């Protein structure tokens, strides 16, 4: 992915 | 008044399935999908920086610009400031791009630069490779297209043609130039990719340039600025963004804030939570809206959406030319992008940063706490706001990239949910935009969360993506998502709309999708279904249901384990349920579960014919969507057994003849579609092939739901909408049409012979209907029916009916009379058809829905209040049709062997007459049970009663008149007539108004007596009158000969 999610479980 | 009457009056047959016809949305082209994954496998840094001598071009100055990479060359030596140098560049890059083969060239040779490109050509053949190169060190490229390197002993820059280096490169590559003419580099290299296609006769978007400067223009000379500029905004965007910020005018708003201060700002780039990851996460968002909103969707796929690498580089080249303009420096890029140093994010930008560094100082020297940039807030705010008025489809807003940025983190995550469900709500093209941005990934990613809070937010977003493009089933079985969607299904203490939402997400999931049907049959969706199928919510049924369908459709095990739940036996509970789309639901999913037999044991055959002979029963349903369900769960049947029902067809030339038989009585349907759907699916048994195979848009059209939006307030409701203004007016208009005839009565009743209008009509005047309110007459032919008025006097349409030759148009009426009224009409076999627009200008005739009654003619009765409608004819039993739900919810024995000649009732209460041909008149109670229903039974004629009307006072008195012409007037209180009249030896018909005491009899000697319930004589008429009818309202009456001639009259 371009960006990065963070905190997802 | 006479306004809360009208108001608190159910419209029968108005709905969505009504109005809408039941078909599919039409899937658009949904071109979000990412078509390629590049990768830049391996990075090539060319470093010609020549660390201790000046090029002979340019004569640098005394203090000059010393800062490559933000390391001072001249301070460690040669050599080992270029080693460093080039580990920092390395360092720097890693920080976008940290897994790649990172190959440095410290002042290469053209040999050296030959072999390290074509390695690592070699190395990655089909993915992206970045070239990175310094020409600080050497001379300017010139207008033939080269660029100089070093040779061995360093003692003149040998050249090195851009031809030869993307010979040695290969298609799939990214170009970044740090030169002064770099301009030229990209003109040359666009050359002679324009040379090879010429030559190609007898990889120019492929391959991307970011250059520095425009071919004229020079690098800045500084001395507070980097050497290596271009490369400090592409790498390092934030640091070299402060220190631009530090050098502005803007400063003086600021004090206290000084370029030593930035070299000593606390935090990192990765944690968001820390001043300098804030500020990261800020400019991310603010270059990601300013690319979205300039550039076109395809160039932002392809450049802002790909890879990691170049999407990062083209977010930080637009702070590289937002810098560099300040400097009468343009950089270049292969794609041409149009300007956005001048766009508004960048105010956002600089007033971000300030606010983000004016605490600066306070956390340096006392050590304060750092407070969260209010940002992403006021920018979520901006959104909401937008939203609020965003219904029509203005300019979309800028804020859709700043809501997925701020979707990564969890400090706003609901609120960015929320507003995102929201933003979704409105339509499929908001679905449609929010997935070109991109916010796919994010959102299948947040499925992975177990915070308890986040699932009525992902299940929306999920619903209305999945209404939306159907394509992302794939991608939700693949990241277990449906686990997530079973999880939320399987929750009691969830609320039911969110629920439903998911049990549509998983009927798209599994429809016609093997991978996701065994997917969510391993999940036990079935019996998670079945626990949520009582449950008192119509549109969570119809979708729990229709998952129930889509789940076994073509899938063994998936019935198998139906039946093991017994899911038949207690999805035959929706049969009657009283809402038609649960029940149209039902018989698609038990269709569908017949329909994938595939010749098991005997116990499949025996629970095949459970099933049939449990929709054998569903024949007589008033809703003509689900007989069409039921028409393709009975062809489902039929493939299932084509041979047994071949036989049973040639044996007439004991299960499938009863089949056969429901199928027969589907085809001689009133409702053309379901006749003609009947029609074909018998054809396709004659001639015995899977194209007979038809599936309806029932499915489609409930999952059309979940497109509209259903946050906002329905039109109804709306006070100032111009429905609603209409319909006040029409309650209006009706209010003074009553007005006006109770003063009218109150005067009195005097002679009535004005003959408004003699017209000719092409069939016999069968039965006259009179609108209420507006002046239109409804006269129906055996072979058409048409509508006359009495003010323009002109024949405004003439309809079939569509009945056959030997039946005829008995009884009619007017559903809905206040306003959009319907038009009922009842032929003599059972055939009872509504219609709608049939008296419009611009609209033609059109039949809103149908359904064969019962099996003196046909005898229909509607009580609008109660939404109640009562059909009557030969049969002994009178049936009570109830038109919201679509089924007939009592069948009273009539209890005698003549037919029910006229049917009546009176209102508020439940005195159901009825005449009938030998000569008794029957009031029915069906407050009372079946046995009891009947009330009383006075027999003192002995002729078909023409019409044992009721009046709709609270003393009711049925005025019963024979063909012997004598008037009876009976009460539901005595069993003994009250007043007996002799009015006419033969009679043929008759009418009665209720508002004023005139019965209207006809004669064969054209004869037309109107009058009195006294007996009085009134008015003679002289000229079989077969039709007479009087207005509800006013005293108009309307006489039709047996010469197709039509009258109404009135008094004065």
């Amino acid at each position: 992915r371009v960006f990065f999610m963070d905190d997802v479980e | 008044e006479a306004d809360l009457t009208d108001w608190n009056l159910p419209l029968a047959f108005m709905k969505k399935r009504h109005c809408e016809k039941i078909e599919g949305s039409k899937s658009l082209a949904q071109s979000w999908r990412m078509k390629d994954r590049m990768k830049t496998v391996s990075v090539a840094l060319v470093l010609c920086l020549n660390v201790g001598v000046d090029p002979p071009d340019v004569v640098k100055t005394t203090p000059c610009a010393r800062l490559e990479c933000w390391i001072d060359p001249l301070s460690m030596g040669p050599q080992k400031a270029l080693e460093t140098i080039g580990a920092n560049l390395q360092k720097q890059y890693e920080n976008w791009q940290p897994r790649a083969r990172y190959k440095q060239s410290l002042d290469p040779t053209v040999d050296e630069v030959k072999k390290l490109c074509t390695s690592l050509r070699r190395n990655a053949k089909e993915e992206r490779v970045l070239f990175h190169y310094n020409g600080h060190g050497v001379p300017r490229p010139t207008v033939n297209g080269e660029v100089w390197v070093f040779n061995k002993n360093y003692t003149q820059y040998i050249p090195l043609s851009i031809y030869d280096l993307q010979t040695w490169m290969g298609s799939p590559s990214i170009f970044v130039y740090d030169c002064s003419n770099a301009g030229l580099i990209v003109k040359s290299f666009k050359q002679f990719a324009l040379q090879r296609e010429q030559e190609l006769e007898v990889s120019m978007k492929n391959c991307i340039q970011l250059a520095a400067c425009e071919a004229t223009e020079l690098l800045p000379m500084i001395p507070d600025l980097p050497a290596d500029l271009f490369t400090s905004c592409l790498t390092t965007p934030i640091k070299i963004a402060l220190r631009w910020f530090c050098m502005q005018k803007c400063v003086s708003l600021v004090p206290g804030v000084t370029l030593d201060l930035i070299e000593k700002i606390p935090g990192r780039l990765n944690d968001r939570r820390t001043p300098l990851g804030e500020l990261n996460w800020i400019f991310t968002a603010i270059t990601d809206t300013i690319a979205w909103n300039v550039l076109p969707r395809d160039l932002f796929q392809k450049l802002f959406r790909q890879d990691l690498l170049v999407a990062s580089l083209f977010r930080n080249f637009l702070l590289a030319e937002r810098i560099m303009r300040s400097y009468n420096c343009t950089p270049v890029s292969s794609p041409r992008l149009p300007p956005t140093y001048m766009h508004a994010m960048w105010q956002a930008w600089d007033l971000a940063v300030d606010i983000c560094l004016s605490q600066l100082p306070t956390i340096i020297e006392e050590g304060t706490a750092f407070r969260h940039s209010p940002f992403f807030a006021e920018q979520l705010t901006a959104f909401q706001v937008w939203l609020t008025m965003g219904v029509e489809n203005r300019n979309p807003p800028e804020q859709l990239p700043i809501v997925l940025q701020v979707l990564l983190s969890q400090v706003h995550r609901l609120r960015a949910l929320d507003l995102l469900g929201r933003f979704l709500d409105l339509g499929p093209w908001a679905v449609s935009l929010a997935l070109s941005v991109g916010i796919f990934p994010y959102v299948l990613k947040l499925l992975q969360s177990s915070a308890r809070e986040l699932r009525p937010l992902l299940v929306f977003i999920w619903a209305k993506i999945l209404a939306v493009d159907s394509s992302c089933q794939a991608d939700l079985v693949k990241d277990n998502g449906h686990k997530y969607f079973l999880s939320v299904l399987a929750d009691p203490y969830m609320p039911a709309e969110h629920r439903t939402m998911t049990a549509f997400i998983l009927a798209v999931i599994v429809n016609s999708y093997h991978t996701g049907q065994e997917a969510c049959l391993q999940g036990n969706l079935i019996a998670i279904c079945l626990e949520q199928l009582n449950d008192p919510h119509p549109l969570l049924r119809q979708w729990v249901a229709i998952c129930l369908g889509r789940i076994w459709q073509n899938f063994d095990s998936a019935r198998w384990c139906g039946v093991r739940d017994s899911a038949h036996e207690k999805l035959y509970s929706l049969l009657s349920d009283p809402i038609p789309e649960v029940r149209c639901a039902a018989v698609f999913a038990l269709g569908t579960f017949v329909g994938n037999s595939a010749e098991r044991t005997d116990h499949s055959t025996t629970i095949d014919h459970n099933v049939a002979m449990m929709l054998a029963q569903l024949v007589s349903d008033g809703s003509p969507m689900v007989r069409k369900e039921l028409v393709v769960a009975l062809s489902h049947l039929v493939v299932q057994y084509e041979s047994n029902f071949c036989t049973v067809a040639l044996q007439f030339i004991s299960v499938y003849t009863q089949i056969w038989r429901v199928l027969l009585h589907l085809a001689a349907d009133p409702y053309p579609e379901v006749s003609d759907v009947a029609m074909k699916v018998l054809n396709s048994i004659a001639y015995k092939f899977i194209s007979a195979t038809v599936q309806t848009g029932f499915c489609d059209w409930s999952a059309r739901y979940f497109a509209q939006p259903v946050m906002k307030i329905p039109e109804e409701h709306d006070l100032e909408s111009q429905i609603r203004k209409e319909r006040e007016w029409r309650f209006l208009r009706n209010s003074r049409v009553r007005r006006q005839a109770q003063q009218v009565i109150q005067k009195g009743i005097t002679r009535l012979d004005d003959q408004i209008f003699l017209n000719r009509n092409p069939g016999v005047p069968s039965v006259v209907k009179f609108h209420p309110f507006t002046p239109c007459i409804a006269v129906a032919d055996k072979d058409s029916i048409c509508f006359w008025d009495w003010e323009k006097g002109e024949k405004l349409d003439y309809f079939h009916n569509g009945n056959p030759r030997y039946t005829r148009v008995t009884a009619m009426e007017y559903l809905n009379g206040q306003d959009c009224s319907l038009l009922l009409t009842a032929t003599d076999d059972g055939a009872i058809r509504v219609w709608k627009n049939f008296a419009d200008l611009e609209k033609n005739p059109e039949m809103v829905t149908a359904w064969q009654g019962l099996s003196a003619g046909m005898v229909v009765d509607w009580e609008q209040e109660t939404g109640l409608l009562m059909s009557s004819g030969d049969v002994r039993i009178v049936r009570i049709w109830d038109t919201d739900r679509e089924m007939k919810v009592q069948d009273i024995p009539t209890g005698a062997d003549s037919c029910v000649t006229s049917l009546s009732c009176d209102s508020h209460r439940s005195l159901i007459v009825a005449g009938l041909g030998d000569g008794s008149i029957r009031v029915y109670d069906r407050r009372m049970a079946l046995s009891e229903c009947r009330v009383m039974t006075y027999r003192e004629h002995t002729a078909w009663v023409v019409k044992a009307s009721l009046q709709k006072r609270p003393d009711g008195h049925i005025v019963s008149v024979s063909v012997n012409g004598d008037v009876r007037i009976f009460d539901p209180r005595m069993p003994e007539s009250v007043n007996v009249l002799q009015i006419v030896k033969g009679l043929t018909a008759l009418d009665i108004h209720p508002q004023a005491d005139l019965i209207a009899c006809g004669s064969v000697n054209q004869f037309t007596a109107i009058y009195n319930s006294s007996g009085e004589l009134i008015n003679n008429i002289k000229y079989a009158i077969s039709c007479l009818a009087f207005h509800p309202h006013w005293p108009h009456l309307a006489v039709g000969s047996n010469d197709y001639y039509i009258s109404v009259y009135s008094v004065e």
